[PDB]
C-alpha cells in the first residue's frame, strides 16, 4: 500500500451502509442531514418557549 | 319507495356525499358558486402553524 | 366492456325487441334515444350495449336478420322499434320454408356475406371486445340454419373470445312443426362444436310457470318474453353496475363447466308470485333460495331431482349480507348433499350486486348445470331415430344437397353427448 | 384474391383507452 | 420512517379503503377546502411522514398503489370524494380481469401490466430516506391476486433484496368457499409466496364472521365490518413506528423474534378489546382480562384451534394507558397456565410492547371506546392442519384432472400441479419435524 | 401498447426481467477517508 | 451576442411562428414591435439584442427570415397577428414548389431564388458586431426542405467559414410516414449535412406524441402542441447567452465539449417538467426528481432506445431556483446507477450549465407553471440504429428504382443515390468503431 497507514487505507475501500451522520455524497444523506439539524433547532426552541423566558431581552 | 338506491361504498364510508360532489355532472350547472379543493391537507392553510414569526 | 347482439329468426327478433324495451327501461333512455336519466351510475356504463351518437343520443348495438320482413316490419312498427339504426337490418326475398338446409345451405350462403361484414364492422370499433350474445330458437328453419353458420363464421373470425348463445327448444308434446328432430339435432351437433356457453328454455316450462306460479288466465308471448328478457337481462348485471362480489361471464364460465362439452345450463329467476295474493315472498335471502330451487322456477321440463348437479351459480341482485347468501348455500348444500356431485367440495358460485331491476327491491337469477338434461337429448334422439329409419321426409333436404352421412353423423355425435353425460353421472370415487 | 390471406377487409379501430386515468371533473 | 402500501385486486383495494379512511382519520388529514371550524389537536408533528410526503405547498399525499385488471373497482375510488387525495398514476386499472385462473394472470395478462407497477413503486421508494418495508394485501383465492401477487413479489425480491415484506392475506375459508377453483388458486399461489416473503398473517372469514356473531352483535355482517377490523389490526402494528411510548418495536424485530428457521414464517394474528357499546358501559377493561382473552380462540381472526398445537413465539403489542408492571404480572398469569404450552426448546417465548397511543373510534364505527388494547402475532403448529385440508381438497379434485384444461390453455404445463402440491406437502413434512421434541436416552 | 394509446412503449431503465442487468435499490457504496481513524493526539499543560 | 435564423419549408416556418411567439413573450416586445408604453421599470435591458435590433424610434424587428418556395405560408405569416413585426425583405416567397423533389429544390428552382437569400444573409451580417452562430430549421423528408436546406447551408459555409451552424432537423419517424419518397430525400439531405453542420439535434414526431399522450394529457394532438415543445427547447439553449447565472456556457462551449471526432455530430434532446397541471399540484418537483426525469426514455423527443448503446457526453442545462451542490448529488447518483453506461475512453461524462430565469408560461398552453426546469443534449452511440432503419427503406425501394425517373427528369444523375447510401454506411461503420470497447488497456 502506498499509504504510511494500512489499516485506515484498507477501511476506506469497504463499503458502507450507514447513511446518517453526514458522510456520504448522496441525496439521501444530505436530505437526513437537513432533518437532523431543522429537528434541533425545533427542539432547542420549544424547549426555550417552556423554560427560557428571558432570552430574547 | 325505491327513489333513492345507493350503492354499499356510498352508503357506508362517504354517507353524507351529494350528488354534485362526484366526477360526472350535467353540463348545466354553475361551477363558480363551488369553493375549490383539489387536494387534502392536515390545516386549510391555516394561520396557526404556516406562518414563521419573526 | 361490450356485448353485441345478433337476432335470428321470428322468436329471436321477437325476444330481442322486448329485451332492448326492458335494457332501455333500466337505463332511463327515451324512446327517442335521450338520455334522460337520473343518476351517473346508469350513465357510467352505458356504453357495455349502446353507442354514442352525436349530441346525446344512443344506439343500440344489435344486428337482426330474417329471411321475410313481415317480423322486421313489426318490431320497426314496434313501441322502440325507431332506435334500431337503419343499416343494421337484413332481410332476403325468400323463406326459410321451416327447412333446415335451403336455410343454411341456398339462401345462408346469399346473405351470409353481408351480416359478416356488419358484424364485423361493428366488433372491430369497439376498443376491448367482449363475447357476442345470440338469440334463436333451435326447432326452426332460418334461426337454426343461419344462426348457426353465422355462429362458425364468429367461430372462425374471434376464436379467442367466448361465444354465448340463447336457445329455445321444443317441447316433447306440443310440437309446431312435423321436422323439429332433424333441425334440432343438426343444430345441437353444430352448437356443441362451435360454442363455449348455450343456455335452454322450453316453451312448456314458461306455460307452466305462467299457469301454476302467476295464475295468468290469458297469457301472451309478451309474457313469455319478458320471462326470458328478465334473465337475460340479469346475468349481465354484474357486467355494469358495482357490487360486494364482482362476476363476469368468463368468470362464470370458467366455474361453472369441469369439461368443455358440458356447457349447457338450466335458468331460473326466483321473485316470482301471481298478482293479487296478499303474501308478498321475497324478503329476506330465504325465501329467495328456497323459491330458487323450487322447480317451478326452472325453465326447463326436466326436472332436478332425477339428475345431480355438477355446479351451480346464483346472482344476486340488491343490498344484502353476504352472511345471508353463504349460511344458505352452506345449508342447502348440506341438507339436500344426494343430489350434488361428490367429488366437488362445493358446487355453489354466489355473486352479490347493489342494484336490482326496476320495482323489484331485491331478485336473483339462477343458473344451473344438470345432467338430467341428458333425457331431453335422449328424446330428441328416439324421434329421430323414429323418422331417419322410415325416410319420413328427407327427400326435400336432399334435394337441397345433403347426403344422409351428415344425418348419421350428428346421430351419432349426439348419441356420444348422451354417453359422456350418461358416465359422468354415474362416475364415483372408488 | 391476390394469393394473400383471404379476401376478408379488417376494419379500423374507433378508440383506445389507457391504464392511468384522469380524476378531473367529467361531463355527461 | 417510511413504509410504502401495496394493494392488489379485489380484497386488497376493499380492505385498503378502510384501511386508508383509518389513517386519514387517525393524523387529522381532511379536505383542504373543508374547514375544522372546530377544536383540534393543533400540533405539528412529524407522525405522518410514515404514510405521507409533503409537496412543499402542505398538501398531502399517501404512499399506496391500487393495482386490479378490472377497472369497476378502481373506477370507483376515481367518483367518490376520496380522489382528491390519491396521485392518478397511483390508481393502476386493466382492461379484463385473470377469470378466477391463476395461469391467465401470471402469464397471459399480468405479464403486460407489471412494468408499470416496478416503474411506479420505484418513483414511490426514491422519495423515500428510511423504507423498512412493504405491506401486501391480497386473497390468494382468486386469479389475479395469486398470479399477479407472485409474479409482483418475485420481481420486488429480485429488485430490492433484503428489504423486509409483510403480507396481510386472506385465505380460503376450511368449509365457507365462494368458487370451486380455490384450492388450485391457493396451492399455486402459497407456492410462489413460500419463497418470496419475510412475515405471513394467515386470516380465514369464517374466523372473523364467528368473532363479530359472537362479540359484536351483527346478525347480517359485510365485507366492511371485516376490512375495518383488518384496519385496525394494521393500525395496532404500525403504531410502534408512528408515536411515543415506552418499549417501541421497529418491524425488523418483529422479523427477527418470530421467525426461527427461514421457512417458518405464516404467522396467526388475533385482537382483544373487540367489544360492543351495551357491553363496554357494563365492565372495566383491565389488562390482565384483555391478556386472558388473547389466548381464547373465540378471540382469533383464523378459524384454527391452537390448543391442538405448540407456540413457538408470541408478539404481543399492547397500545394506551398500560404499565409495565401490569404487563409483567399478565404474562406471569399466563405463563402459569397448564393449557398453554410452548415447545421446550423455546423458553423466553414472549417480547412486549407498549404505546400510548389509544385506538381511534370512526364515527360509522361499530367497535366501543376503550382505553387500552392488546394485538397478538404468535407462531404455532397448528397451522400445518389448514394446509392438510386443502391438500385433500385439491387431491380429490385433482385425481381426474377436473379442471386442468383452463389452465393448460392458458399456457401453464400439466408438471406445475405436482411440484406445487409436493412442495406444500414438503412444508407439512417440515411442521411434523420442527414440532418434535429432540428427547435422547440416557 | 401495454400501457394503451401509445405508438410504442417506452424503455424502462429502472428495473429489468433479467436479474444481472437490474438496478438494485441498496447501492452498496465507499466512505470518505477524513471520518474514519483516530486523528493527532494532542497533549495540554498540567 | 447575435444569433441569426433562417427558416426554411413549412415545417420550418411553422416551427418558427411558435418560436417567435415564445421570445416576444419572454423579452415583452408586443406582437407590432413596440415595447409596452405605460410601463416604467427604468431598467431597459440589454437582452434583446441576441434576437432583436432596434431602428432608433424604439421599434422591435427580428434577426429572422423567412424562406419558402411555396407562397401560402409565407402569405399566411404576412396576413397574420405578426404582419408588422417582420421586414418586409425577410419574407422571401418563390412561385411554384419543389413537390417533394430534392431535385427540383437544388437543381432547377432554389438556384434562381437562392441569391436573393445570401443578400438578405449578408444584410444582416453586416449589421452585427459579434455574430457567433446560424440556427436553422427544417425537415429533411421534403424537397423544397432538402434541396434548398443544403444549397443554402453549402453556400453559407463557403462565404462565412468558421462561423458556427447548429440544425434543429425533423428526421422521418421509423413507422409513422407522411409522404412515400421521404428515405431518398432523407439520404440526399444527410449527405449534404453531414459536411456541413457543426451540430445537428434529432427530432421524431412519433416521440412527441408519445411524450404528449403519456405525460400530458391530451387525447388528439396536433402540429402547434409538438412546435411549442421545440420552441421551448430551442428558448433553453439559448437562456444562456440572454441572462445572468453562476455557470454560463457559450454556444461555442457547446460545440467544443459535445463532438469528439467531426463526424459524431448528431445529439439527442430532453425535456424534464413535461408535466399536466392536474399531476404537477399532487407532486413536488426537486432537482433530483427531474434529474431522474431526464434520463428516462419516456422524456426523450427522438425515437430510439439508449439501452443498446453507449453514451459519450452529456450537456445539462438547469435555470430555475436550483442550487450547484443538488446539481453535483444528482449527476454523482445518476453516475451510481447501473442501467446507465458511459464509454471507458469518457470518464467525466457530464459537463453543466446553471441560469436563473425560469420557463415562461404561454396564455394558451399546455405545461403546467414550474420554478424550475432541465434540458438535456447528449451524444450516444444508439443514433447509429436510426440511421440503419432509414438505409434499410432505401435498399427496399431502390432495387427495382421505384421512382427515379422523377429525380432523372429534374436533373440528377442516379449515381448519386449509391454514393450517399455508401457514405451513410461508412457514417453506420464509424459509429461501430467508436463505439467498441478497447482491449489495450488490460
Ligand atoms: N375479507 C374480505 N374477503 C373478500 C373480500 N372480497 C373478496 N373476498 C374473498 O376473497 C375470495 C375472492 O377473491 P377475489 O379478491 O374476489 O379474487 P380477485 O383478486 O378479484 O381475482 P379476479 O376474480 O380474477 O379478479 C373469496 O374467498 C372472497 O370471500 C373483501 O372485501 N373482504
Ligand atoms: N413537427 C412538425 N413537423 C411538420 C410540420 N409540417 C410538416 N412537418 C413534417 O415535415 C415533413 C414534410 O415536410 P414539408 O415541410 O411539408 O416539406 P416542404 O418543406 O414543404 O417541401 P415541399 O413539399 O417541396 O414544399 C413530414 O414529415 C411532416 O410530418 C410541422 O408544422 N411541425
Ligand atoms: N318464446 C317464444 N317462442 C316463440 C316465439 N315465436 C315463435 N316461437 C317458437 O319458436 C318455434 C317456431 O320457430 P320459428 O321462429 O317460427 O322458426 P323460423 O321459421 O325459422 O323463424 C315454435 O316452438 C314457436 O312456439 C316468441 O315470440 N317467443
Ligand atoms: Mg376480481
Ligand atoms: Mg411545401
Amino acid at each position: 500500500c502506498p499509504s504510511v497507514t494500512p489499516q485506515l487505507y484498507e477501511k476506506s475501500h469497504k463499503p458502507s451502509v450507514t447513511v446518517g451522520m453526514g458522510m456520504k455524497g448522496s441525496a439521501a444523506s444530505t436530505a437526513c442531514w437537513r432533518d437532523q439539524v431543522d429537528k434541533e433547532e425545533q427542539l432547542h426552541a420549544i424547549w426555550a418557549k417552556r423554560y427560557d423566558r428571558r432570552s430574547n431581552a | 319507495v325505491l327513489n333513492c338506491r345507493p350503492t354499499t361504498y356510498r352508503r357506508d364510508y362517504i354517507p353524507t356525499a351529494q350528488p354534485n360532489e362526484y366526477r360526472t355532472l350535467s353540463h348545466k350547472t354553475n361551477l363558480q358558486d363551488m369553493p375549490p379543493s383539489f387536494a387534502y391537507s392536515t390545516y386549510a392553510l391555516d394561520d396557526p402553524r404556516r406562518i414563521i414569526k419573526y | 366492456r361490450e356485448i353485441v347482439c345478433v337476432q335470428a329468426g321470428q322468436c329471436g327478433n321477437q325476444i330481442g325487441s322486448k329485451f332492448w324495451e326492458v335494457i332501455s327501461d333500466e337505463h332511463g333512455v327515451d324512446p327517442t334515444g335521450t338520455y334522460q336519466g337520473d343518476s351517473d351510475l346508469q350513465l357510467e356504463r352505458i356504453n357495455v350495449y349502446f353507442d354514442e351518437a352525436t349530441g346525446g343520443r344512443y344506439v343500440p348495438r344489435s344486428v337482426l336478420i330474417d329471411l321475410e320482413p313481415g317480423t322486421m316490419d313489426s318490431v320497426r312498427a314496434g313501441p322502440y322499434g325507431q332506435i334500431f339504426r337503419p343499416d343494421n337490418f337484413i332481410f332476403g326475398q325468400s323463406g326459410a320454408g321451416n327447412n333446415w338446409a335451403k336455410g343454411h345451405y341456398t339462401e345462408g350462403a346469399e346473405l351470409i356475406d353481408s351480416v359478416l361484414d356488419v358484424c364485423c364492422k361493428e366488433a372491430e370499433s369497439c376498443d376491448c371486445l367482449q363475447g357476442f350474445q345470440i338469440c334463436h330458437s333451435l326447432g326452426g328453419g332460418t334461426g337454426s340454419g343461419m344462426g348457426t353458420l353465422l355462429i362458425s363464421k364468429l367461430r372462425e373470425q374471434y376464436p379467442d373470445r367466448i361465444m354465448m348463445t340463447f336457445s329455445i327448444i321444443p317441447s316433447p308434446k306440443v310440437s309446431d312443426t312435423v321436422v323439429e328432430p332433424y333441425n334440432t339435432t343438426l343444430s345441437v351437433h353444430q352448437l356443441v362444436e362451435n360454442s363455449d356457453e348455450s343456455m335452454c328454455i322450453d316453451n312448456e316450462a314458461l306455460y307452466d310457470i305462467c299457469f301454476r306460479t302467476l295464475k295468468l288466465t290469458t297469457p301472451t308471448f309478451g309474457d313469455l318474453n319478458h320471462l326470458v328478457s328478465a334473465v337475460v337481462s340479469g346475468v349481465t348485471c354484474c357486467l355494469r353496475f358495482p357490487g360486494q362480489l364482482n362476476s363476469d361471464l368468463r368468470k362464470l364460465a370458467v366455474n361453472l363447466v369441469p369439461f368443455p362439452r358440458l356447457h349447457f345450463f338450466m335458468m331460473g329467476f326466483a321473485p316470482l308470485t301471481s298478482r293479487g295474493s296478499q303474501q308478498y315472498r321475497g324478503l329476506s335471502v330465504p325465501e329467495l333460495t328456497q323459491q330458487m330451487f323450487d322447480a317451478k322456477n326452472m325453465m326447463q321440463a326436466a326436472d332436478p331431482r332425477h339428475g345431480r348437479y355438477l355446479t351451480a351459480s346464483a346472482l344476486f341482485r340488491g343490498r344484502m349480507s353476504t352472511k345471508e347468501v353463504d349460511e344458505q348455500m352452506l345449508n342447502v348444500q348440506n341438507k339436500n348433499s344426494s343430489y350434488f356431485i361428490e367429488w366437488i367440495p362445493n358446487n355453489i358460485k354466489s355473486s352479490v350486486c347493489d342494484i336490482p331491476p326496476k320495482g323489484l327491491k331485491m331478485a336473483v337469477t339462477f343458473i344451473g348445470n344438470n345432467t338430467c338434461i341428458q333425457e331431453m337429448f335422449r328424446r330428441v334422439g328416439e324421434q329421430f331415430t323414429l323418422m331417419f329409419r322410415r325416410k319420413a321426409f328427407l327427400h326435400w333436404y336432399t334435394g337441397e344437397g345433403m347426403d344422409e352421412m351428415e344425418f348419421t353423423e350428428a346421430e351419432s355425435n349426439m348419441n356420444d353427448l348422451v354417453s359422456e353425460y350418461q358416465q359422468y353421472q354415474d362416475a364415483t370415487i372408488e | 384474391p391476390p394469393k394473400g390471406a383471404t379476401g376478408v377487409w379488417k376494419p379500423n379501430t374507433f378508440e383506445c383507452t389507457s391504464v392511468v386515468q384522469s380524476c378531473l371533473r367529467r361531463f355527461y | 420512517r417510511e413504509a410504502i402500501c401495496i394493494h392488489i385486486g379485489q380484497a386488497g383495494c376493499q380492505v385498503g379503503n378502510a384501511c386508508w379512511e383509518l389513517f386519514c382519520l387517525e393524523h387529522g388529514i381532511q379536505p383542504d377546502g373543508a374547514m375544522p371550524s372546530d377544536k383540534t389537536i393543533g400540533v405539528e408533528d412529524d407522525a405522518f411522514n410514515t404514510f405521507f410526503s409533503e409537496t412543499g405547498a402542505g398538501k398531502h399525499v399517501p404512499r399506496a398503489v391500487f393495482l386490479d385488471l378490472e377497472p369497476t373497482v378502481v373506477d370507483e375510488v376515481r367518483t367518490g370524494t376520496y380522489r382528491q387525495l390519491f396521485h392518478p398514476e397511483q390508481l393502476i386499472s386493466g382492461k379484463e380481469d385473470a377469470a378466477n385462473n391463476y395461469a391467465r394472470g401470471h402469464y397471459t395478462i399480468g405479464k403486460e401490466i407489471v412494468d408499470l407497477c416496478l416503474d411506479r413503486i420505484r418513483k414511490l421508494a426514491d422519495n423515500c430516506t428510511g423504507l423498512q418495508g412493504f405491506l401486501v394485501y391480497h386473497a390468494v383465492g382468486g386469479g389475479t391476486g395469486s398470479g399477479l401477487g407472485a409474479l409482483l413479489l418475485e420481481r420486488l425480491s429480485v429488485d430490492y433484496g433484503k428489504k423486509s415484506k409483510l403480507g396481510y392475506t386472506v385465505y380460503p375459508s376450511p368449509q365457507v368457499s365462494t368458487a370451486v377453483v380455490e384450492p388450485y388458486n391457493s396451492v399455486l399461489s402459497t407456492h410462489s409466496l413460500l419463497e418470496h416473503t419475510d412475515v405471513a398473517a394467515m386470516l380465514d372469514n369464517e374466523a372473523i364472521y364467528d368473532l363479530t356473531r359472537r362479540n359484536l352483535d351483527i346478525e347480517r355482517p359485510t365485507y366492511t365490518n371485516l376490512n375495518r377490523l383488518i384496519g385496525q389490526v394494521v393500525s395496532s402494528l404500525t403504531a410502534s413506528l408512528r408515536f411515543d411510548g415506552a418499549l417501541n418495536v421497529d418491524l425488523t424485530e418483529f422479523q427477527t423474534n418470530l421467525v426461527p428457521y427461514p421457512r417458518i414464517h405464516f404467522v396467526l394474528t388475533s385482537y382483544a378489546p373487540v367489544i360492543s357499546a351495551e357491553k363496554a358501559y357494563h365492565e372495566q377493561l383491565s389488562v390482565s382480562e384483555i391478556s386472558n382473552a388473547v389466548f381464547e380462540p373465540a378471540s382469533m381472526m383464523t378459524k384454527c384451534d391452537p390448543r391442538h398445537g405448540k407456540y413457538m413465539a408470541c408478539c404481543l403489542m399492547y397500545r394506551g394507558d398500560v404499565v409495565p408492571k401490569d404487563v409483567n404480572a399478565a404474562v406471569a398469569t399466563i405463563k402459569t397456565k397448564r393449557t398453554i404450552q410452548f415447545v421446550d426448546w423455546s423458553p423466553t417465548g414472549f417480547k412486549c410492547g407498549i404505546n400510548y397511543q389509544p385506538p381511534t373510534v370512526v364515527p360509522g364505527g361499530d367497535l366501543a371506546k376503550v382505553q387500552r388494547a392488546v394485538c397478538m402475532i404468535a407462531n404455532s403448529t397448528a397451522i400445518a392442519e389448514v394446509f392438510a385440508r386443502i391438500d385433500h381438497k385439491f387431491d380429490l379434485m385433482y385425481s381426474k384432472r377436473a379442471f386442468v384444461h383452463w389452465y393448460v390453455g392458458e399456457g401453464m404445463e400439466e408438471g406445475e400441479f405436482s411440484e406445487a402440491r409436493e412442495d406444500l406437502a414438503a412444508l407439512e413434512k417440515d411442521y411434523e419435524e420442527v414440532g418434535a421434541e429432540s428427547a435422547d436416552m440416557d | 401498447s401495454a400501457f394503451g394509446g401509445l405508438f410504442s412503449d417506452p424503455p424502462l431503465v429502472s428495473t429489468d426481467i433479467d436479474p444481472k442487468k437490474t438496478d438494485p435499490y441498496d447501492k452498496m457504496d465507499t466512505i470518505p477517508s477524513r471520518y474514519l481513524g483516530k486523528g493527532m493526539s494532542i497533549g495540554r499543560c498540567p
